């Protein structure tokens, strides 16, 4: 993929006590259009792992095809062993990297969140092969917009429950809704505990319009 | 009779006379011993010189930090399958960082053993394998056969006069579980020994040892460390 | 002579190859397969060599899909690997076409590649038998058997081993066209436990599993609370 | 079962690597001996006619500065082995920029036996030289089954000449004893009388390279016989 | 980046820099760009840095090889076009090296200049880098065969040092060798602020 | 090019305009970009005439030798994913936009959209090509849970009309299609069959 | 259009002595003006004797540190040993000139033992060529921690001088020192200082914070 034409925009991740969570809206953009409008951007991978993208969406529909083909895979043996997140993380950050340097890459940049062994993880997988490992995550216009509120808080208070997480990611969509042009007032969440992986329906927020009335104001 | 010139070729028995006699090739090399406890795996090999003034054959092989083997028959095919799962294992850490499962291993080790069974112009793998791993399911012991099977074992021991150590591991499998390292180690060495005349006992230059476990990596034991794990026998009569 | 090779025929159309090579399943260990109204039930005969060998090694049944079971008998390796090529059948059916693959379909696949090694002479042919058996609310409960040859059929009752007379003439006696799977693990664990002869050889172990209904399309090994049960049953109906 | 290499045996076995084995044997005898001050290469070189230069008869050769081999069997075989250690020789130097161990030219060097070319190499080598270890001898098959030897010899009087090593060896020697030893244990396995011609011998010491002997260091150890 | 490299009576002399630069920064100032191909055989590095050292001790594996095989010791005419032949593969793909070869042979002291477009010439002075041309001029009033050797010890300093006054991207130490006909041997490494006193006052 | 597709219960409804230029020549005015794959499975073709073509005939040749091996009748899903997979591996080669309607009896009328870079979506209504830009609202503010057959024929056929009445690459005749379990009507409007609105005159 | 590279930031630095080594970094990841995180060090642990940094892209930054682990596990079975720092060195050099026409843009420096424990530090450039060096900085401000650990390390400009040899309390203090300045000036350098020190007892490791702006 030398040019993106049909583009998902940002994706959230943040952790909590015993769980991450993630978020992504419902949209397809064709350039400045919203062709599609229910369109799903977070996967139902195994009960420890999930996964959001941004970007290309026929990229993220392949992946989506290998990885579950993988998981099928892995369960067929019944042996006892799984593809933790970390594992899923470092097999996306060298099929992209491998992409990248034959110069055919994956327009993609996508949020692994999952939970296995007692603790939390949330990864980073960029079109050219960087990742990273953060308690806050945010794609796209999301580093510039978002992060700045997770940080804020995940600086006096390292540790969340599952409610503020809800309520911090919902208040980044709120101004994602705002701010950004390629965005709609529709999306998913999705969240890892030990029930595992748990998917939200079409969300939407609430939103203010009262500066409107502020022209002699 | 006449059907044993090529490994293509049935006989009216429904039998392959060439695959059973490359397993005939594990009974020609040392005895080794395989056991496992809850906790840990170990494999004791007796290692055997060619002349009496040269150094003794190296039994026991590192294959990963939570792997390694004990080889029974041709030598060159065991340098062969234990360079493919250095390989094997090294391709897992890099994509994944994770270590291989061994039953993942054993059955890659499968796969690749299968095909001079079926087609011609290639030899059947004539060596025997015992492989003492550990992994997110506890401690196992598989053995690897020429023909391209395998199993998974509490204990088990393959070479020449294999017999007496698999009889001494059959009547003592209710104890190996709640063994510490000391005792397994012994039990394992108390196999061994019966597998040699009883002109002969276990020495420094002829036993070597590996162990892995929860937090050891696969260390081998070889002429002077093994002197620990020789002291506690009991000294038998026959 | 005229039966070292299967490039071979003999003066009247005959390839012993491919029949030596079924010479070999009828000394392995019986496997049996039912489909029900509303699934297949597999039942295999494992025999445990030496007591050394953990509780779960050489399994002969085999997951190929998440819709889709195997059983085989014969050589071991062999089968491993058939059921390997299964696997990748499926795969790449699903990469191409988007759902999951047909067992009328996955049979004929296989039995081709099983049939392309009865005609040359730089491979010998396979030395297994092998059951299939899926259940799909559109396709219904399916049960097919591929022989060495490369044949392949459907089948309400089936057997592959030693005991395969002995075993059919058990299921002819089901009515299996009308009962549910948790009736006719009974019956398959009582087959399996009249067919064993433990003078002929040492004690066993029984290996099931299932798909239909009560897994919702998965194949699945049985519980451990439902094989018991149905293994005194088969302790109790010996009493005959 | 005797023909073709990829044929077992009824007890497992494979008699054209055996009969590779017993292709040694017509090869001419070479001893090696390990010493904590060096290691010593003695051979016999078979000279059949006067007018043949006998130094054109390569049966003790350099590997590099630290390493040098002794060899018995075709000379087509040994030829190829010794290009291959040659050149792995080189490789580590240009990636690693140090000297490879005698355990590990041989490591690399049996690779090649296991590999059905479609026959074995019917050659035996010894490879003496110096390492971080010390002094190290070696000797590889065509099994391609290599081992750290104190003492070994090979060829067509390697029983005797072994069943005297064992006798005349101890961990304690000198280099100028056990130079003298070879050379005693080599006059008793030949019916030509033993000369400045007839004869290589080369040392690796730690704080020196591989020496070939001349004919003037050479007579000057034949004299003290 | 300058070198410089003659031979007269008692043999071949080779000096160099000591400067590596990015652009405008100074990165190193003790680099090595005379490089010990052997015993008996020098190189020296302009242009790319890796290419002349990659390059010349892919050289030197060759050397030592044929050393083994053949019982005698390589020629510099040998050595040199063993080096063209391998650099003139990759023309045109982007690699960068000025290099000369230098050595004592069965035909007497030797000196050849490599360049990756592909020239391959014999000569008695030659010189490589930005300094080269502030080099030359020294280096050619002060040149004869039959020099002295401390005196050609000194016509190569005093080049090197005149190359570093004018030319930006050179500078650091000197480093002087001197090849014979038993081997090369290391004579200097003279800093240039030291010289600059000697040759002021 | 206008090219649309719609789904009611019984089946799917295809529409698709006749204009095929070169720059602002109309080479074919008449053209067909409805395209049977199978007997109740069609293509409303957009983009490059020829990698289009070549797309539907290599997709015809794969669902033929499936369908015949098979031995039952092929799914919609199947096509759909056949073109995504040949629009995907080629999509540096290859400007092709594709509806993909018919009717399958496991799941019935169903619409799948494979725009050029690939992916694939099902949707209710898809509309694909250069005019759908026009009547993105239109068929947003007047399409309906619940319209049978003729309903549907009529929103298809209007929304086309005004897509060619503004698309200057779009025009001609409106070439409509309606398929389900009894078998596949083709309709041809022209003239003052195509439905007439309002232009203003103040 | 697709370039395949990107600057993730980064600052690298490393001392050697006559019975240690250390290897410092900064934390911080960029991605132009903006932060991805602030824990991210560039440092790894290779052997008991040897450590290196690895400052620029970020994905040729983890794909080189896997082929050398990959790498010293085939050396020890070869071998049956633990690679040395200059092996290491020598190995990464062709390792980097594998890539002549697509390289790694990864400055590195390495820093460990030699064979008889003194220090030794290996800089490198993108495509291989090497030099042991006493003291190196690498990254975004190398301009910057050069001069000063030229004057206070190589005593250079100085006269009438004491030459006293840098003890391990000096070096670190003079490490920290450095990074306290370049946080200032830089913007790349970031939230956090690793330094990891080498000596015959094994790798120690030590955190310490820098001003988060």
């Amino acid at each position: 993929t030398q040019n993106p034409m049909v583009t998902g925009t940002s994706v959230l991740g943040v952790k909590f006590e015993g769980g991450v969570v993630i978020a992504a809206d419902m949209l397809g953009s064709y350039g400045s259009l919203a062709r599609f409008r229910n369109i799903s951007r977070i996967m139902r991978v195994n009960n420890s792992t999930m996964l959001g993208a941004s970007g290309d969406y026929a990229d993220f529909q392949y992946l989506k095809q290998v990885l579950g083909q993988m998981v099928i895979d892995e369960e067929l043996l019944g042996d006892g062993h799984s593809y933790s997140p970390r594992a899923i993380h470092s097999w996306l950050t060298r099929a992209m990297y491998s992409r990248r340097s034959k110069m055919n890459p994956l327009w993609n940049t996508m949020v692994i969140g999952g939970y296995a062994d007692g603790e939390s993880f949330l990864g980073y997988v960029d079109m050219l092969g960087v990742a990273y490992e953060a308690p806050s995550l945010a794609t796209g216009y999301g580093a510039y917009l978002a992060q700045p509120l997770l940080r804020e808080v995940l600086e006096k208070q390292p540790v969340l429950s599952q409610t503020e997480a809800r309520d911090l990611v919902e208040r980044c969509m709120r101004v994602l809704y705002y701010r950004d042009a390629r965005s709609y007032n529709r999306f998913q969440i999705a969240t890892v505990t030990e029930k595992g992986v748990e998917i939200e329906g079409p969300l939407s927020t609430e939103t203010n319009w009262d500066i409107a009335h502020m022209i002699s104001g | 009779n006449q059907y044993d010139n090529d490994v293509t070729v049935w006989s009216p028995q429904g039998r392959i006379h060439q695959i059973e006699y490359a397993m005939e090739a594990v009974k020609q090399g040392s005895a080794t011993v395989g056991l496992k406890s809850k906790t840990h795996a170990v494999l004791v090999a007796l290692k055997r010189a060619q002349s009496e003034l040269a150094a003794h054959q190296k039994k026991i092989l590192h294959v990963d930090n939570h792997i390694g083997i004990s080889i029974a028959g041709l030598t060159a095919d065991a340098r062969l399958l234990c360079n493919f799962m250095r390989q094997e294992c090294l391709d897992s850490r890099f994509v994944f960082d994770r270590p291989l499962p061994v039953s993942r291993l054993v059955s890659l080790i499968g796969s690749k053993t299968q095909i001079p069974t079926q087609r011609y112009g290639r030899r059947p793998y004539g060596v025997g394998l015992l492989i003492a791993g550990y992994d997110d399911m506890g401690p196992h012991i598989f053995q690897t056969c020429p023909s391209a099977n395998y199993f998974d074992c509490r204990a088990m021991s393959i070479g020449a006069r294999s017999q007496s150590a698999r009889t001494y591991l059959e009547r003592h499998m209710s104890e190996f579980m709640e063994c510490n390292l000391n005792e397994l180690v012994k039990h394992g060495l108390r196999a061994l020994r019966e597998t040699l005349p009883a002109e002969q006992d276990l020495t420094t230059k002829n036993v070597s040892i590996g162990i892995v476990g929860k937090d050891l990596e696969f260390t081998i034991y070889d002429d002077d460390d093994v002197s620990p794990f020789l002291e506690g026998l009991e000294e038998r009569p026959q | 002579g005229y039966d070292l090779s299967a490039s071979t025929f003999s003066p009247d159309g005959r390839v012993f190859q491919v029949e030596y090579a079924m010479k070999a399943v009828e000394n392995s260990s019986t496997a049996i397969g039912i489909r029900c109204k509303d699934g297949v039930v597999f039942g295999v005969e494992k025999l445990v060599l030496s007591k050394l060998y953990e509780e779960g090694s050489n399994k002969r049944l085999f997951n190929v899909d998440r819709h889709v079971g195997m059983a085989v008998a014969g050589l071991l390796a062999d089968a491993r690997s058939l059921a390997d090529i299964a696997r990748e059948e499926a795969s790449n059916f699903r990469s191409n076409f988007g759902y999951n693959i047909p067992l009328k379909h996955l049979a004929d696949r296989v039995a081709m590649y099983v049939h392309a090694y009865t005609l040359y002479s730089a491979v010998r042919p396979f030395g297994c038998s092998f059951m299939l058996g899926s259940y799909s609310v559109n396709d219904g409960a399916q049960l097919y058997m591929i022989d060495p040859s490369g044949v392949s059929y459907g089948y309400w009752g089936c057997a592959i081993g030693k005991a395969r007379q002995a075993a059919k003439t058990e299921i002819e006696k089901l009515q299996m066209k009308e009962m549910t799977c948790r009736d006719i693990v009974k019956e398959v664990a009582k087959i399996i436990y009249i067919v064993h002869d433990e003078v002929k050889d040492k004690a066993f172990e029984l290996e099931l599993s299932w798909v239909g209904e009560l897994t919702n399309g998965r194949h699945e090994i049985v519980p451990k609370d439902i094989r018991e049960e149905a293994e005194k049953y088969a302790k109790e109906s010996l009493k005959e | 079962y005797d023909r073709g290499v990829n044929t077992f045996s009824p007890e497992g076995r494979l008699f054209q690597v055996e009969y590779a084995i017993e292709a040694i044997k017509l090869g001419s005898t070479a001893i090696g001996i390990q010493t904590s001050e060096g290691v010593c290469l003695a051979v016999e070189k078979r000279i059949t006619s006067p007018l043949m230069e006998p130094s054109s008869i390569e049966k003790i050769v350099e590997i590099d500065a630290h390493i040098g081999c002794a060899m018995s069997g075709l000379i087509a075989d040994a030829k190829t082995l010794i290009d291959k250690a040659r050149v792995e020789t080189q490789n580590h130097w240009f990636t690693y920029n140090e000297t490879m161990t005698v355990e590990s030219v041989t490591q690399a060097v049996s690779n090649l036996a296991l590999q059905f070319m479609s026959r074995p190499f019917g050659v035996a080598l010894l490879f003496g030289g110096v390492d971080e270890k010390g002094p190290q001898l070696f000797h590889m098959d065509p099994s391609g089954t290599f081992v750290q030897c104190d003492a070994r010899a090979i060829g067509s009087a390697s029983e005797g000449a072994q069943s005297s090593l064992q006798e005349v060896y101890h961990k304690s020697m000198t280099l100028k004893e056990a130079i003298k030893s070879s050379l005693i244990i080599l006059k008793q396995v030949m019916e030509e009388k033993l000369n400045a011609t007839n004869i290589e011998l080369a040392t690796v010491q730690p704080g020196q390279n591989f020496h070939m002997f001349t004919k003037e260091e050479l007579e000057e150890v034949i004299k003290d016989i | 980046t300058t070198t410089l490299a003659f031979k007269f009576r008692h043999g071949v002399i080779v000096a160099a820099d000591s400067r590596a630069t990015a652009g405008a920064y100074i990165a190193s100032q003790t680099v090595k760009k005379v490089i010990e191909i052997n015993p008996y055989l020098l190189g020296t590095m302009a242009g790319g840095a890796a290419d002349c050292s990659f390059w010349e001790r892919l050289l030197a594996r060759q050397c030592r090889i044929y050393e083994l095989r053949n019982k005698e010791r390589i020629s510099v005419a040998a050595a040199s076009k063993l080096l063209a032949n391998m650099v003139y593969q990759y023309k045109g793909m982007g690699l960068s090296m000025g290099t000369m070869i230098c050595g004592w042979d069965k035909r007497g002291p030797g000196l050849y200049y490599v360049d990756s477009e592909g020239n391959r010439i014999s000569g008695a002075t030659f010189s490589v880098g930005s300094g080269s041309v502030y080099a030359y001029g020294v280096m050619d009033r002060g040149y004869s065969y039959d020099l002295e050797v401390e005196q050609a010890y000194d016509l190569a300093r005093r080049a090197i040092y005149q190359a570093t006054y004018r030319d930006a991207y050179s500078g650091g130490a000197v480093n002087l060798y001197h090849v014979r006909e038993d081997g090369w041997i290391r004579v200097s490494s003279d800093n240039v602020a030291d010289l600059h006193e000697k040759y002021s006052g | 090019t206008t090219i649309m597709a719609v789904q009611f219960d019984g089946g799917v409804v295809l529409g698709a305009d006749s204009r095929t230029t070169t720059g602002s020549y109309i080479a074919n005015r008449v053209t067909d970009k409805l395209t049977p794959i199978h007997d109740r499975i069609f293509c409303c073709r957009s983009g490059s005439a020829a990698d289009t073509q070549a797309v539907a005939d290599a997709v015809t040749y794969q669902l033929g030798f499936h369908s015949i091996e098979l031995n039952e009748p092929p799914l919609v899903h199947t096509a759909a994913s056949l073109f995504k997979e040949m629009c995907y591996r080629y999509r540096e080669d290859l400007m092709a936009g594709i509806i993909i309607a018919g009717w399958d009896p496991q799941e019935g009328g169903q619409v799948y959209s494979v725009p050029m870079g690939g992916m694939m979506v099902r949707q209710s209504f898809a509309i694909g090509g250069s005019g759908s830009s026009y009547i993105y609202g239109y068929v947003d503010a007047t399409y309906r849970e619940g319209m049978t057959k003729e309903e549907c024929l009529q929103f298809t056929a209007n929304a086309l009309a005004l897509a060619m009445e503004r698309d200057g690459s779009s025009g001609g005749v409106i070439r409509l299609a309606a398929i389900a379990e009894s078998g596949v009507e083709r309709q041809v409007l022209l003239g003052d069959q195509i439905p007439k609105f309002a232009v203003a005159t103040l | 259009r697709f370039s395949p590279y990107v600057f993730n930031g980064g600052t690298i630095l490393a001392i050697a002595g006559e019975d240690f080594a250390i290897v410092a970094s900064d934390t911080r990841l960029s991605e132009g003006f903006s932060i991805h995180t602030r824990d991210s060090p560039k440092c790894y642990k290779l052997t008991d004797k040897t450590v290196i940094g690895c400052s620029g892209f970020h994905g040729d930054c983890l794909t080189l540190t896997k082929i050398i682990e990959a790498r010293l596990k085939m050396y020890k079975h070869s071998n049956n040993k633990a690679m040395t720092t200059g092996a290491i060195a020598a190995m990464l050099s062709t390792i980097l000139y594998s890539r002549r026409f697509f390289p790694y843009y990864v400055y590195n420096i390495i820093g460990g033992l030699d064979e008889e424990g003194k220090g030794a530090v290996y800089s490198f450039d993108p495509v291989g060529s090497y030099q042991r060096d006493s003291f190196k900085a690498g990254g975004s401000a190398s301009a910057m921690l050069q001069p000063l650990l030229d004057n206070q390390v190589g005593f250079k400009n100085m006269q009438n001088v004491e030459h006293v040899p840098l003890s391990l309390d000096r070096a670190m203090r003079l490490v920290k020192d450095v990074f306290i300045s370049a946080a200032e000036r830089d913007v790349y350098t970031g939230d956090a200082l690793r330094i990891c020190i080498v000596t015959k007892e094994g790798i120690r490791e030590e955190t310490v914070s820098l001003r988060k702006d």
